[PDB]
């Protein structure tokens, strides 16, 4: 969706944005996996386990 | 010149929305050449059908709320933008929807025209809470291409200006997602050949095979200018 | 400026006795802004013939503004 | 009514008409510069990157003012005296103010800088055009060491240029940047790994040898190629890029026992409060230097895993380091609080 | 909602009061876009009253920054609800958590200088999905004053106005509800008594030619500010005690 | 209109009277009802000149037809309203 | 914890991924940090920020154009902005901004007419603010008179 | 001329005088309708004046020469 | 250089300087050129250093002085001295909204100066 | 404000003799960089006084500046704004190069304003002191000036003068490095 | 479908080698779509002839130096990579070059075969300094396409590789350089349209215009798979 300039980080020393991006991706990864399991309709038991 | 044409090999329709298309054999480097050039056309140029105009009775503007309805009129409009419709004959059709009672209104409740296919009948449009509540609306579907917003459309036409006609951003383009993967294809002699696997994800209808044919057509049509005129 | 200069251009495009009583009344070329009855002090010395010649100058000038492209165009302002 | 024909007229009027752009605050004369305007649909002014330096203009919500020189005299004042192309050098020091920054430097650094062998080490190329062909074709990295043959143009005693063909050992990247380089400049100027400091000397040299027109076109070319390769490079900011010293906790525990020694010498009533203050501050100031030096040796020359023969050492390709070393962004004190230790902070008083 | 939160999001959203929260736990008897009726459980429900709480939701209203304040219902019809739960979300809240903007797929890399100093390169996809699109409710007023020359009129009858423009004004001279308007369209017709002004000799001559004597009634009509364009969602009329009311009022 | 140099010196009582085109002897600005300047007031049109171009107050003399005329009735010279920033 | 969560996502430990240029289809030389940043559209819009004016209303005493976009204001060309023109040596542009653009009432109308007639002739005079200054100084009881040539 | 003014500046010398000379010439083409020496190639009077100075066709002294030439021939015609 | 504008005359010249007057060094050197040619009593002087603020207030131009700072005091000093500013500096010309005596304006302003010299 | 280039040549012989700033071990401002594009005064030749090298009225071009370094010029009289004889302004010669142009300043340019802007801007925009011991880096003979030291009980040359300077003299006899040795400092040699 | 086709606007032939071609109008995004897809074919896929194999007598390896010759053997090989040759009939030809005396050896000194055209006869190959020096070599020219290096050939073909056969990087592709720049094109209504400026630099025989025509042809030849 967006392309941000990395040259606005080392000078700024706001590394929170990077951690937010990594974790945000991880959060969305789990979201994409649950999304994939719901599209397949595996079952209540398997969703519960994951 | 060692001219070598590919042939459409497999069309694996995993779903009506998602389809994989393998393609071989491709001469070395033509996998990415065609792969990308096609992907660009497939995302933009592809034509389709989408809701342009909405008219609900007892609704003057999109910002109001209708009683006996969970969704605000804007919420309902957003749902209609995502309504999958195929029109076979005409380029412009007006579908009518009258529904009542305690029911999640689905796409199936729309009176389907003879040559009009609702691709996702279970698609949610509105939630009627009060049983006495009845909703009646006329959804105008037009055929077009790309993204034509309601802001571009309220600054051009406007000869007839009916108060109580809600204009909607048209999302004509069917291609939701596209990726092409290039794997090596093996001939007895030529092991440098490649296969092009195009994973398409589209909204309702537009057929995977049909889309690819049209996309290659638009590319060849542009190439006419560089072949015919020098 | 454009408005006042515009009229002058088409004021010398009418008759010689049509712009010698129409301007000497409004005080455009003349020294003093006279009325229909006061234009008699110059040379006209008439009351009805002055009013016929004033409006005859105005009517030929209305068609000069309709052809150049004003009339209803310059009506709003 | 904004009729169709009115846009074509507007297009006619603004051609060859200079407009003044101004940014607050206007500290020196370059805070106002003239440009030829280019009409764009969309409500934001588009500014040339290379003059962002003069304006101190960063697009974090900055706004600018537009002024129309009306009279023929004012138009000529704008085109001759105030045009950006005519006003390159700082009036304060004899130095060019129009100097690539940020992405531009990073791209050119990336191109010029060398790697061990990589794709197509020790190849032989006919022209820099064959080099470009090789790179974009994917049978040579920009950092591949290569014996190419480039023909440089050196100025003689008169105005006539003397050209000379020779085989130098440069990277593919450097050969391609030579194409941007005007005829008249030496090849040895681009043959080094280019940073912001070298690129300004490039522009200065260009100005004193060739003059205004060539420098203006050259500066634009450098900007285009700089951005272009910066984007190709796919450079980014990871959490693994911030390398810390393997010997931080040791240095800190040591410095902490040391400070404890002077606190104990205070409790004994011999060393005054002021002497201890000064000696504690000196211990930590040295600890800070040592940790920073440790990070920077560990980071600068951390690429000690090469090939060809056996184990070889070369400059680290860490994105964060590259950014600092090129002078694109970051510094040695910015990396201190990014992987090493923050250090001592001084109060609103001024006191630490 | 923000994917990467802190936790304070819930407390801010609830404590700010912009979200409708449940006074008493029970089952939702009636959901609506405009209101929410919850029937209270017997254990919390006082023995006096019927024990049915009705929360009327505040709809599309103007903010001080001319932004849009709307309350959306976040419960389903006939759902069991605990006391102190979010019944309806305020303008920037999602299921009781604070939602100030929108998370999205970001890549950190230089791109042809279109992200030069913090400059941002955004995909058309975000514009298309209308997710960053925003609502601004603006308030335009038309004042009929009493002057030395006489009272100003709110009639649709204005010197020099096209039927195109008067199409959107009702008999009273007020634009219809739901009507889309753009810069220069008249919202409320207003006309003001003009006293004496020395007409330049050229205007004396010109009005003698055309004949259309400068109408005493001038033109003070409230029109759409230049370059703003939107939909009329509401009109309010304030009249004093005894002036003849507009047909629209 | 174009001068060479500019001088500052002490204002003589007599010099101050040279600039003045009338003595203000009343605090009155305008009339409450007819928002027109009050006699010998701070906004007196009889002193500082006409409110409207080539128009006396009481309206006896209008337009360039009466150029330098001083209305006997209201006591206002018929000239440009520009003078009210000058006198 | 974040890298462990990435692994449950089958995403890389670096949080950097291989990306492809939409235009060319070829890959970027190295991994790029990709993920989800929660972003905000600030109150500062370009519809409320863009402003333009050629000719409009003028201030009451000083006769220079008004301030503010809501009042259709001229941008202030301030002392600091003036000095920049002085450094450059651009005398006519400066005089222009002092006179025909600002107070000079005769100058602005005459200049407007010249612009519509194509002729970009400069016909300047005296800024109305200066006239006022003098009158204000004399109202203070200091005789300040102009000695003509 | 259009982009870079350096060669035009090197003909006259004084930037300030280059502006005065090109402005006076541009006023001639703007108002007099005096004919251009260089093909306009669809450029504004300002640009033409600077091109003319770059090639060394227009000059403060040359302008003053053609001023007296034409003014004196008109004085001759009057008498 | 602007700080070293003024100089204090210690000992009389052939003009009406006499002891302790502080005048611009430019004007006393131009006086000394006319003294060299005419002889008469030569002027002995000493150059004085001035801080930026006072140096700006020391310029003969009272329009420049008043526009800078201290405006109430500057105009009382100028009003009592009966001072006449002949307008040579940039500040003064910018205030009356005229052509700068520098850059583009130097051509026109010297043409005016010769019109002034010849009547 | 008022200072403008008024004249081409004031015809003055005046200027100020400048030297190279050798503050510390790295040459902070070279003579070449401090006298670049400054109208030289009198006749400034090479060390060996027996032949002229540079002309009287000549702009300092990068060429002549390069030659200055090969000839090792110690110090040079350069025409300055302060020593200009021009009344009511300064001559193009006393100023030198317009740094923004890269050539000799044009008469009429408003120099003062440029000067004040140039000095002021950096300040406006811009808005490890453990000097225990001096280490000399290149070999040389120790050359003190403005120094009055006295030998102590330990056997060490202790300095009893406030502004003591320490030079570093090379083989031929010219200043390479320079330091500030403070009061009560202990010298090694 | 409102299919918007571009039309060939300007063909600026600055030189027979270098040519710029502007193209408009192109619908939004098609500038890069065509631009790149063409550039790829133009570089790697355009067919031509190039030196594959070299044998100089008295030369065992490319790193040695021959006496009476200014250029090292590598320098000579680099010059042969840039040798412009057209072969009319056969796909593989071996040209012989024997030259002596104090002469800059040019392309014309090669014994031209009946159906073999040397496009640049003045092309420098070697500089003979000693008059007694004589050079004799056999240059094998093959027809191919794109860029085939000798490093990618030794690992694939491990058949006959006897000592003395000098392998040289094959440059069959005639397109010496290509870049496409995309600028915005203006229509009264459509300002989103773009113009495609393709700067070609090609060598002998193959003309810039001719090459572009053939490039679009090869693309359209593979566009028959999906019928239209
Ligand atoms: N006049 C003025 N300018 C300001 C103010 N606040 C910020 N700025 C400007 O906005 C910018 C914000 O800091 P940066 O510009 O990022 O600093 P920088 O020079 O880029 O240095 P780095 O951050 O190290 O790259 C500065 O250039 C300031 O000049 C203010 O209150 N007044
Ligand atoms: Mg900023
Ligand atoms: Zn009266
Ligand atoms: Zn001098």
């Amino acid at each position: 969706d967006i392309v941000l300039n990395p040259l606005g980080v080392p000078s700024r020393m706001n590394i929170g944005q990077i951690l937010e991006t990594h974790l945000g991706m991880a959060a969305k990864g789990i979201g994409d996996k649950i999304n994939a399991m719901l599209k397949q309709q595996q079952e209540v038991a398997k969703l519960r386990e994951f | 010149t060692e001219f070598l044409k590919p042939r459409l090999v497999d069309i694996e329709q995993v779903s009506s929305t998602h389809a994989k298309v393998t393609l071989e054999p491709l001469e070395r480097g033509f996998g990415h050449t065609l792969g990308n050039a096609l992907r660009r056309i497939l995302l933009s140029s592809m034509p389709g059908c989408a809701v342009t105009e909405v008219e609900i009775d007892g609704v003057l503007h999109e910002y109001s709320t209708k009683e006996g309805v969970q969704e605000d009129i804007l919420e309902i409009l957003l749902n209609l933008k995502g309504l999958a419709v195929r029109v076979q004959g005409k380029d412009e059709v007006i579908l009518t929807l009258n529904k009542s009672g305690i029911g999640p209104v689905t796409a199936a409740d729309i009176t389907h025209d003879g040559d009009v296919e609702i691709v996702k009948p279970q698609h949610v449009i509105c939630h009627l809470t009060d049983e006495n509540a009845s909703i009646s609306m006329r959804i105008k579907v037009q055929r077009g291409r790309g993204y034509v917003p309601a802001s571009t459309r309220i600054h051009s036409e406007e000869d007839e200006r009916p108060i109580g006609r809600l204009l909607v951003d048209a999302c004509y383009s069917p291609v939701e997602r596209i990726a092409y993967n290039v794997e090596a294809a093996r001939v007895e002699q030529r092991t440098d050949l490649d296969k092009l696997v195009i994973e398409m994800e589209t909204n309702g209808t537009i057929d995977p095979e049909e889309a690819i044919r049209r996309a290659a057509t638009i590319l060849a049509e542009q190439l006419e200018a560089f072949v015919d005129l020098r | 400026d454009d408005m006042k200069q515009s009229i002058v251009k088409w004021l010398f495009e009418l008759n010689a006795k049509q712009r010698e009583v129409l301007a000497r009344r409004f005080g455009l070329l003349g020294y003093e802004a006279a009325t229909l009855e006061d234009v008699g002090r110059e040379i006209g010395l008439t009351r009805e013939r002055v009013r016929q010649i004033q409006v005859e100058g105005l009517r030929r000038l209305r068609e000069i503004l309709q052809t150049q492209g004003l009339n209803i165009e310059a009506l709003f302002l | 009514r904004e009729e169709a024909v009115v846009w074509d007229i507007l297009d006619e009027v603004i051609r060859e008409h200079p407009v003044l752009l101004n940014r607050a605050p206007t500290l020196h004369r370059l805070g106002i510069q003239a440009f030829e305007p280019v009409l764009i649909e969309g409500k934001a002014i588009q500014l040339h990157p290379l003059v962002c330096a003069a304006y101190n203009a960063d697009f974090d919500g900055d706004q600018m003012a537009v002024h129309v020189p009306l009279t023929l005299e004012a138009q000529l004042e704008a085109r001759a005296l105030m045009m950006s192309t005519n006003n390159i050098l700082s009036p304060a020091n004899g130095e060019p103010i129009i100097v690539p920054s940020q992405d531009v430097v990073l791209g050119l650094y990336y191109m010029t800088r060398d790697c061990v062998n990589a794709k197509g080490e020790g190849m032989v190329l006919t022209g820099p055009k064959e080099a470009e062909r090789l790179y974009r074709s994917g049978l040579a990295s920009l950092h591949a060491r290569v014996k190419v043959r480039i023909t440089e143009y050196e100025k003689d005693a008169n105005g006539e240029l003397v050209a000379k063909t020779s085989l130098k050992d440069t990277t593919v990247g450097r050969a391609i940047l030579w194409m941007i380089v005007p005829k008249g400049l030496p090849y040895s100027i681009v043959n080094q790994a280019l940073g912001k400091k070298a690129i300004s000397k490039m522009l200065n040299t260009c100005y004193r040898i060739l003059g205004l027109k060539p420098t203006v076109i050259f500066a634009d070319q450098i900007m285009y190629t700089g951005f272009a390769y910066a984007a190709r490079s796919g450079a980014s900011v990871g959490i693994d890029d911030m390398v810390i010293p393997e010997k931080k906790h040791e240095i800190i525990s040591e410095a902490e026992a040391e400070v404890a020694e002077i606190q104990e010498q205070f409790q004994s009533g011999l060393v005054t409060a002021g002497e201890r203050y000064n000696k504690v501050i000196d211990i930590w100031a040295a600890a800070n230097d040592r940790v920073s030096k440790a990070m920077m040796d560990n980071l600068q020359t951390e690429t000690v895993i090469n090939r060809d023969g056996q184990e070889e050492k070369q400059v680290s390709f860490n994105s964060i380091y590259m950014m600092a070393d090129s002078g694109a962004r970051g510094s040695a004190a910015q990396i201190r609080q990014l992987a090493g230790m923050r250090g001592l902070m001084a109060k609103p008083d001024g006191s630490i | 909602k923000p994917l990467v939160g802190t936790g304070m999001e819930r407390a801010v959203a609830v404590d700010s009061g912009v979200t409708a929260v449940a006074k008493r736990g029970g089952v939702v008897q009636y959901v609506d876009a405009s209101r929410i009726v919850i029937k209270v459980n017997e254990d919390e429900m006082y023995p006096g009253e019927a024990g049915i709480d009705i929360y009327n939701l505040t709809k599309y209203t103007r903010s001080n920054q001319n932004t849009c304040i709307n309350q959306m219902p976040c419960v389903s019809l006939g759902e069991p609800v605990e006391r102190g739960d979010v019944l309806a979300d305020g303008p920037s809240t999602d299921l009781g958590e604070l939602a100030l903007g929108q998370n999205m797929r970001v890549a950190f890399m230089p791109w042809n200088g279109y992200n030069f100093e913090d400059s941002i390169l955004v995909s058309e996809r975000v514009v298309q999905e209308d997710r960053f699109t925003t609502i601004h409710i603006q308030e335009l007023a038309c004042v009929s004053r009493d002057t030395k020359l006489g009272p100003e009129e709110i009639t649709a009858d204005i010197p020099n106005v096209g039927e195109a423009a008067l199409s959107k004004l009702d008999e009273s001279g007020i634009v219809y509800i739901g009507a889309e308007v753009t810069g220069g369209d008249i919202l409320v017709g207003k006309v003001t008594p003009k006293g004496e002004t020395q007409l330049t000799p050229e205007e004396k001559l010109l009005r003698a030619i055309f004949g259309e004597k400068a109408s005493d009634v001038k033109d003070s009509s409230l029109r759409v500010p230049n370059g703003v364009s939107g939909t009329v969602i509401d009109v309010q009329v304030f009249t004093r005690d005894g002036v003849e009311k507009d047909k629209r009022a | 209109e174009e001068f060479d140099a500019i001088k500052i010196a002490l204002a003589s009582p007599d010099m101050i009277r040279s600039w003045s085109f009338g003595e203000v002897k009343k605090p009155e600005t305008i009339n409450y009802r007819t928002f027109k300047p009050e006699r010998d007031g701070l906004f007196c049109a009889r002193i500082f000149g006409p409110v409207k171009d080539y128009e006396c107050l009481c309206g006896k003399y209008k337009r360039l037809k009466h150029r330098g005329v001083i209305c006997e009735k209201c006591g206002v010279e018929v000239t440009q309203t520009k003078v009210r920033r000058e006198r | 914890e974040i890298k462990e969560l990435l692994k449950l996502g089958d995403l890389p430990t670096s949080g950097q991924i291989r990306l492809y240029d939409g235009r060319t289809g070829e890959q970027f030389e190295r991994p790029v940090t990709v993920g989800y940043m929660y972003m905000l559209k600030l109150n500062h819009l370009v519809d409320d920020k863009m402003h333009a004016r050629s000719t409009g209303s003028y201030s009451l005493v000083t006769q220079q154009p008004l301030g503010g976009k809501a009042q259709f204001g001229g941008q202030r060309f301030g002392e600091m902005e003036v000095w920049a023109l002085e450094a450059y040596g651009a005398a006519y542009t400066l005089q222009e901004m002092l006179t025909v653009k600002s107070d000079d009432v005769n100058g602005r109308t005459k200049m407007y007419k010249n612009i519509v007639d194509g002729n970009h002739q400069m016909e300047p005079g005296m800024p109305e603010s200066f006239n006022v200054l003098l009158k204000e100084i004399r109202s203070l009881g200091i005789n300040i008179e102009l000695e003509d040539e | 001329a259009r982009v870079t003014v350096q060669d035009a500046v090197e003909k006259i010398g004084n930037r300030f005088d280059l502006v005065l000379v090109a402005a006076r010439r541009a006023r001639q083409m703007q108002v007099g309708g005096k004919d251009p020496l260089v093909p306009e190639e669809n450029d504004k009077t300002t640009v033409i004046a600077l091109r003319e100075i770059e090639e060394g066709l227009i000059n403060n002294q040359i302008l003053d020469v053609r001023e007296r030439q034409e003014q004196q021939e008109q004085e001759a015609a009057e008498l | 250089r602007q700080m070293l504008r003024k100089a204090t005359i210690v000992n009389a010249g052939s003009s009406d300087f006499l002891e302790g007057e502080q005048v611009e060094y430019s004007r006393v050197k131009i006086a000394n050129r006319e003294l060299e040619a005419n002889g008469k009593v030569g002027a002995t002087y000493s150059r004085d250093l001035l801080g930026i603020t006072k140096a700006s207030l020391a310029t003969e131009s009272f329009i420049s002085a008043a526009s800078f700072q201290e405006t109430t005091r500057v105009l009382t000093e100028a009003a009592v001295a009966g001072k006449r500013d002949e307008l040579r500096g940039l500040k003064e010309n910018v205030i009356v909204g005229r052509l700068i005596p520098a850059g583009t304006g130097y051509a026109y302003h010297q043409d005016r100066m010769r019109r002034r010299a010849a009547g | 404000q008022d200072l403008v280039v008024t004249e081409d040549d004031c015809g003055t012989h005046e200027g100020i003799m400048m030297t190279p700033v050798i503050e510390g071990g790295d040459v902070k401002e070279p003579l070449r960089d401090r006298v670049l594009g400054r109208v030289t005064a009198e006749d400034v030749l090479k060390p060996g006084t027996a032949d002229i090298l540079v002309p009287r009225n000549t702009l300092l071009h990068e060429q002549w500046c390069d030659l200055l370094e090969e000839n090792s010029v110690d110090a040079v009289k350069v025409r300055s704004v302060v020593s200009c004889d021009t009344d009511f302004g300064v001559c193009a010669h006393c100023y030198g190069r317009d740094l923004a142009r890269g050539h000799i300043i044009n008469k009429g340019e408003a120099i003062g304003v440029i000067a004040a802007q140039s000095i002021g801007e950096p300040g406006t925009q811009l808005t490890a002191a453990a000097e225990s011991s001096i280490q000399v880096k290149n070999k040389g003979s120790i050359k003190l000036s403005n120094v009055k030291s006295v030998v102590n009980s330990s056997g060490k040359l202790v300095i009893t003068s406030r502004n003591t300077e320490l030079k570093l003299i090379d083989e031929f006899g010219r200043t390479k490095e320079s330091y500030k040795v403070p009061y009560g400092a202990v010298l090694a040699k």
